RNA sequence: AAAUG
RNA sequence: CGCGGGGUGGAGCAGCCUGGUAGCUCGUCGGGCUCAUAACCCGAAGGUCGUCGGUUCAAAUCCGGCCCCCGCAACCA
RNA sequence: CGCGGGGUGGAGCAGCCUGGUAGCUCGUCGGGCUCAUAACCCGAAGGUCGUCGGUUCAAAUCCGGCCCCCGCAACCA
RNA sequence: UCCCCCGUGCCCAUAGCGGCGUGGAACCACCCGUUCCCAUUCCGAACACGGAAGUGAAACGCGCCAGCGCCGAUGGUACUGGGCGGGCGACCGCCUGGGAGAGUAGGUCGGUGCGGGGG
RNA sequence: AGAGCGCAAGGGUAGAAGGGGGCCUGACUGCGAGGCCUGCAAGCCGAGCAGGGGCGAAAGCCGGGCCUAGUGAACCGGUGGU
RNA sequence: CCACCAGCCUACCAAACCCUGUCAAACUCCGAAGGGUCCCAGGUGGAGCCUGGGAGUGAGGGCGCGAGCGAUAACGUCCGCGU
């Protein structure tokens, strides 16, 4: 499937409104949604794959798309770590899959939130990409009360192609992203 | 120091590096034999120096002894020296610069630097600043 | 004086230079690693010892960024 | 596959996800 | 990435070579050790066709005529950054017939 | 732990070296006979 | 089984 | 390398004999008595009786292979 | 200096060989029995593992260096 | 014969980093789509296939500036085959032939072989 | 390229020798031109031929491991085969 | 002074980095003289090569030079090149 808001609200509101900001010669050089990676950190799981396992669906179905389990490096033996053993389920989102994904995090994730007041709006990475950490992951639509087993939430890194901060800063505020400001 | 073991003794051939030029100081002293100066030397001389002119300018030692020396306990001819009873020296050849003073006149500095000769096992010289700086 | 100890030199290096004739199997070099490597004519076995494939004499070449090389240009 | 998310704060949002059950007590409105 | 390059040459000799561009593929029977080029079998930038597999079995025998008329047979096949497959298959397909 | 490949339908071997309790306890890779030619190979 | 002030 | 007899509860062990019984001791918990401490007494939780196959209605018990330990005897170019 | 052994809560010892997990006795501290003390009963606290560096995912533990303590030796005809 | 582009090899930084500018006819890339071949520890990002619309933004090609990087003499010295001379020595000096490293002056935003396409 | 490459150091190495995956067992048999090293004995490298195979579309690669330690003449006997 | 905070800065201890200035057997972006080997040439010399018979030698020493050990001691010691 290829069309819903998002998508034509940025082609058809967000690339002119930008344009009128900082005038690009070209239509490429106009800021631009492209990149989507959702990824736990649940070094928690390491033993138990009961978790593992379960998060890893609960992930894969509020992104429709399929998990990868990431693996371990180094070693943390101040927290059991070795080889690979542990994981953290990071998925990638780009094209249609990504915006049907920040359909529902922008109409739905958000704003459903223990005290939401904003987004941090230092988050920008000093170049056209922003990240935000998520607590409760039932935050999420289809995430019933009955099937949590335990709030196990992750964080999203959001990737643009701007370069400077504040040119990118007004391309999520135009898409909606709520920012404390 | 930190580094890594005893060393080898090595020759001093000629005075080729060993050698330098003033550059922190208004005088200098300059070795002319050569030889390991011990620290202890060092450290005599550099005091000889600061106890001359009392509250005086500034020291500059440009010499620092890095090598190991090596001493056998008064016994026959085996294993290496542990040594070290006089800790370290540092090679000088004939011409390199040892001490340089300043903040201070000529008597103050040709007195002070004269005593530092009497502290080390070289024939010395005292020396300007010419004009020479490459 | 836990020392006083080493292991059986190895008489490795080049051991065919350049501008010698060869015969096909002649070890041009025994190294430690690959520094020199094959080229025209020159296998290199498992251990990396440089020699012949076929007979000639042997030219050896640099190409800095990319390493020296042996070579055999043979002509018999 | 379509989906019904009735926000419970008159808003009715409808976009794409795994099943049309939706029942947002609170969205992007309120 | 073209380690492949590399080993495909100290091997043997005649490299077929094999460019494809997005709208294109280009092959040429070039014998090293003096950096030479034995015959050029172009395609899309040449006269065929449209379809980019069926025109790659076409240049494929076209590169065969030209090149077995002058006395050829080393097969070293440059499968170039390209996985060996499709485009750059058919090409080979061509050349494995005439 | 030293090990010689045993043939199927005879009695060849070949020299070798098993490692006991790493994981194996099943060694079975193949080989070829003078006798005959090529055969799958036991532990023993 | 239970010493001392 | 051959021969001999062992694995049973948290620990030690009977039961194996010859098929229908898993017990005892201390240990752990509760209770009884106690200056205290044990002693004593009551009750209690806890063992595919090594492993996989086999005869049997039914074995840890008889059988075969094997894992591990203990021991016996011998050898060591 | 050379060979061997040892530095661990206040005292005296175990743990090191077989890297992860601070153990025992006494003392100390709070509370009980006594008119009170002790004994006795019930609880708790207390370690930088001499020291520096290295190995390792991780060091009281393995490795090297220096310091301290204990025994022997330092023949010299 | 001359210019531009594409593929490829040689020299192996004077070929590089950076900065500015330029090219879309062709070429190339970017790009459109995910049905077929093929693919993701997830994702058509990558590999792959079918291909128009768009663009030269990215990448790439070409061209400029010497901030960094890189190259770097001449002269002189070190050092040294060989031949000598001087002190107790740690050492020192001459003849003869060879001759650095560093540093100075300077150079450098490449050169070139083959094949194909376009004017 | 200061990481990695099982372990010591070294040399080597991202144009892979490092990391991941698919299929596989050439940690083959019978040989072996020509050499490195060398007092002897040993030690090391090895193209290629034949047989029967593995992976690859193919050119090809495979007679263990990036390499240099991880070892023991003869004698005496055990075991399996001819 | 300011502690529930601060920076230029302090005659205060210092990682990283930068400038000045240096050191290293087990450090090298560099790098000689020389040494080794091969090809061509001169070189007829108690030269050279091959096959065999006969040996002795296997405590060396001093000196020059290059290093280790030693104490930049020894008619010291241990190697290297030469005598
Ligand atoms: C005390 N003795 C020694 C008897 C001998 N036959 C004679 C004798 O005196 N030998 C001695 C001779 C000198 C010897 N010695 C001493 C010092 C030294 N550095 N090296 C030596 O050899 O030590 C010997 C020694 O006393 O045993 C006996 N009980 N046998
Ligand atoms: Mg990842
Ligand atoms: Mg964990
Ligand atoms: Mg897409
Ligand atoms: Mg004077
Ligand atoms: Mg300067
Ligand atoms: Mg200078
Ligand atoms: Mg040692
Ligand atoms: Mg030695
Ligand atoms: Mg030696
Ligand atoms: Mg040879
Ligand atoms: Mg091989
Ligand atoms: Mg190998
Ligand atoms: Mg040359
Ligand atoms: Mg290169
Ligand atoms: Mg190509
Ligand atoms: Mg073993
Ligand atoms: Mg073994
Ligand atoms: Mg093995
Ligand atoms: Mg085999
Ligand atoms: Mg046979
Ligand atoms: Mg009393
Ligand atoms: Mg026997
Ligand atoms: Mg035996
Ligand atoms: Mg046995
Ligand atoms: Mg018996
Ligand atoms: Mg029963
Ligand atoms: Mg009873
Ligand atoms: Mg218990
Ligand atoms: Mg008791
Ligand atoms: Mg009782
Ligand atoms: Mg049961
Ligand atoms: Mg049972
Ligand atoms: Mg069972
Ligand atoms: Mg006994
Ligand atoms: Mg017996
Ligand atoms: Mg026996
Ligand atoms: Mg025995
Ligand atoms: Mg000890
Ligand atoms: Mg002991
Ligand atoms: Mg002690
Ligand atoms: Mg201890
Ligand atoms: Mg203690
Ligand atoms: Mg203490
Ligand atoms: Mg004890
Ligand atoms: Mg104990
Ligand atoms: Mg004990
Ligand atoms: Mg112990
Ligand atoms: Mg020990
Ligand atoms: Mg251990
Ligand atoms: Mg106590
Ligand atoms: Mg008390
Ligand atoms: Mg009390
Ligand atoms: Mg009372
Ligand atoms: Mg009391
Ligand atoms: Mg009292
Ligand atoms: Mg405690
Ligand atoms: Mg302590
Ligand atoms: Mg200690
Ligand atoms: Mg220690
Ligand atoms: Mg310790
Ligand atoms: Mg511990
Ligand atoms: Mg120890
Ligand atoms: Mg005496
Ligand atoms: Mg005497
Ligand atoms: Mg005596
Ligand atoms: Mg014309
Ligand atoms: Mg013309
Ligand atoms: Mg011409
Ligand atoms: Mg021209
Ligand atoms: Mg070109
Ligand atoms: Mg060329
Ligand atoms: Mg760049
Ligand atoms: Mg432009
Ligand atoms: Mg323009
Ligand atoms: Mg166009
Ligand atoms: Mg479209
Ligand atoms: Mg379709
Ligand atoms: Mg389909
Ligand atoms: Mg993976
Ligand atoms: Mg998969
Ligand atoms: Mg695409
Ligand atoms: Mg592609
Ligand atoms: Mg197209
Ligand atoms: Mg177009
Ligand atoms: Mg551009
Ligand atoms: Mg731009
Ligand atoms: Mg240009
Ligand atoms: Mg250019
Ligand atoms: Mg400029
Ligand atoms: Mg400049
Ligand atoms: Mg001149
Ligand atoms: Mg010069
Ligand atoms: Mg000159
Ligand atoms: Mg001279
Ligand atoms: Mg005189
Ligand atoms: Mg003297
Ligand atoms: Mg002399
Ligand atoms: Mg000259
Ligand atoms: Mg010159
Ligand atoms: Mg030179
Ligand atoms: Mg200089
Ligand atoms: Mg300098
Ligand atoms: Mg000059
Ligand atoms: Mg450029
Ligand atoms: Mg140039
Ligand atoms: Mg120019
Ligand atoms: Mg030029
Ligand atoms: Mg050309
Ligand atoms: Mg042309
Ligand atoms: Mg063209
Ligand atoms: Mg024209
Ligand atoms: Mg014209
Ligand atoms: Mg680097
Ligand atoms: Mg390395
Ligand atoms: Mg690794
Ligand atoms: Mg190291
Ligand atoms: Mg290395
Ligand atoms: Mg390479
Ligand atoms: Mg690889
Ligand atoms: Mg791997
Ligand atoms: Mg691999
Ligand atoms: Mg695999
Ligand atoms: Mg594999
Ligand atoms: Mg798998
Ligand atoms: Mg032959
Ligand atoms: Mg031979
Ligand atoms: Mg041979
Ligand atoms: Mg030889
Ligand atoms: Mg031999
Ligand atoms: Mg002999
Ligand atoms: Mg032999
Ligand atoms: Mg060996
Ligand atoms: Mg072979
Ligand atoms: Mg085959
Ligand atoms: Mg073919
Ligand atoms: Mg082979
Ligand atoms: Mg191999
Ligand atoms: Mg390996
Ligand atoms: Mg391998
Ligand atoms: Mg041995
Ligand atoms: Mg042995
Ligand atoms: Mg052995
Ligand atoms: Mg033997
Ligand atoms: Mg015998
Ligand atoms: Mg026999
Ligand atoms: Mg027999
Ligand atoms: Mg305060
Ligand atoms: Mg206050
Ligand atoms: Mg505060
Ligand atoms: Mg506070
Ligand atoms: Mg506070
Ligand atoms: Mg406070
Ligand atoms: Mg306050
Ligand atoms: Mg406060
Ligand atoms: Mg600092
Ligand atoms: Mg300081
Ligand atoms: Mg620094
Ligand atoms: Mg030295
Ligand atoms: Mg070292
Ligand atoms: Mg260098
Ligand atoms: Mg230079
Ligand atoms: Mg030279
Ligand atoms: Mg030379
Ligand atoms: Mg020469
Ligand atoms: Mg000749
Ligand atoms: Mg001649
Ligand atoms: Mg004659
Ligand atoms: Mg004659
Ligand atoms: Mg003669
Ligand atoms: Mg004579
Ligand atoms: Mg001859
Ligand atoms: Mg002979
Ligand atoms: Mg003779
Ligand atoms: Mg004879
Ligand atoms: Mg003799
Ligand atoms: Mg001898
Ligand atoms: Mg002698
Ligand atoms: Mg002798
Ligand atoms: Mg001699
Ligand atoms: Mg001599
Ligand atoms: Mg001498
Ligand atoms: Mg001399
Ligand atoms: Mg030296
Ligand atoms: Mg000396
Ligand atoms: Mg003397
Ligand atoms: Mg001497
Ligand atoms: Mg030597």
């Amino acid at each position: 499937p290829l069309d819903l808001a998002l998508k034509r609200k940025y082609y058809e509101e967000v690339r002119p409104e930008l344009i009128r900001r900082f005038g690009y010669q070209n239509v490429w050089e106009v800021p631009r949604l492209e990149k989507v990676v959702i990824n736990q950190g649940l070094g928690e799981a390491k033993e138990d794959a009961r978790i593992l396992e379960k998060a890893a669906q609960e992930l894969a179905l509020i992104t429709g798309q399929k998990p990868a389990v990431t693996r371990a490096k180094k070693s943390i033996s101040n927290f059991k770590l070795r080889k690979g053993m542990p994981i953290g389920l990071r998925v990638t989102l780009r094209r249609d899959r990504m915006w049907i994904f920040l359909e529902k995090l922008l109409n739905v994730a958000l704003p459903r939130i223990r005290d939401f007041r904003g987004l941090n709006p230092n988050s920008f990475d000093g170049r056209g990409n922003y990240n935000l950490g998520l607590r409760e992951q039932l935050i999420f639509p289809e995430i019933t009360y009955d099937m949590v087993d335990a709030l196990r939430g992750m964080d999203i890194a959001v990737v643009t192609t701007a370069e400077t901060d504040e040119e990118a800063r007004a391309l999520l505020e135009l898409l909606g992203f709520p920012f404390r400001k | 120091r930190m580094k890594y073991r005893k060393q080898q003794r090595g020759r001093l051939k000629g005075a080729t590096k060993g050698g330098d030029y003033v550059a922190f100081g208004d005088f200098g002293l300059v070795a002319l034999e050569p030889a390991w100066i011990t620290a202890q030397q060092i450290e005599a001389a550099r005091v000889a120096m600061v106890r001359h002119f009392r509250r005086g300018g500034k020291i500059f030692i440009r010499i620092f002894p890095d090598k190991p020396y090596t001493k056998k306990p008064l016994e026959v001819r085996m294993g290496k020296g542990k040594g070290n009873v006089e800790g370290y020296v540092a090679v000088v050849k004939p011409g390199r610069v040892m001490f340089e003073v300043a903040g201070v006149t000529e008597e103050q500095a040709m007195e002070a630097l004269r005593i530092a000769g009497h502290k080390l096992p070289i024939k010395t010289k005292i020396v300007r600043r010419d004009a020479y700086d490459e | 004086t836990k020392n006083g100890r080493d292991s059986q030199a190895k008489r490795l290096g080049v051991k065919r230079y350049e501008g010698q004739v060869v015969r096909a199997g002649n070890i041009l070099v025994r190294q430690r690693g690959t520094r020199f490597k094959p080229g025209k004519n020159v296998g290199m076995g498992r251990d990396f010892t440089l020699f012949a494939l076929v007979d000639g004499v042997v030219e050896f070449q640099d190409r800095g960024r990319l390493g020296r090389y042996v070579h055999v240009r043979p002509l018999a | 596959v379509p989906a019904r998310i009735i926000c419970g704060c008159g808003n009715v949002i409808e976009t794409y996800s795994t099943k049309p059950e939706i029942y947002v007590e609170v969205c992007s409105k309120c | 990435k073209f380690r492949v390059r590399n080993r495909i040459k100290r091997t043997g000799r005649l490299r077929l070579s094999v460019f494809r561009s997005l709208k294109h593929i280009y092959a040429q029977i070039i014998d090293d050790e003096k950096g030479v080029t034995l015959v050029s079998a172009s395609s899309l930038a040449l006269k065929l066709k449209g379809n980019k597999t069926e025109v790659a079995r076409q240049v494929g025998r076209a590169l065969a005529e030209k090149a077995l008329a002058l006395g050829i047979k080393q097969v070293a096949f440059d499968r170039g950054p390209y996985k060996y497959h499709g485009r750059v298959k058919a090409l080979a397909e061509g050349a494995r017939e005439g | 732990l030293l090990l010689e490949c045993t043939e199927c339908k005879r009695r060849n071997y070949a020299t070798e070296k098993n490692k006991r309790n790493t994981p194996n306890k099943l060694e079975l890779r193949k080989y070829c006979p003078w006798c005959r030619k090529h055969t799958v190979h036991r532990e023993v």
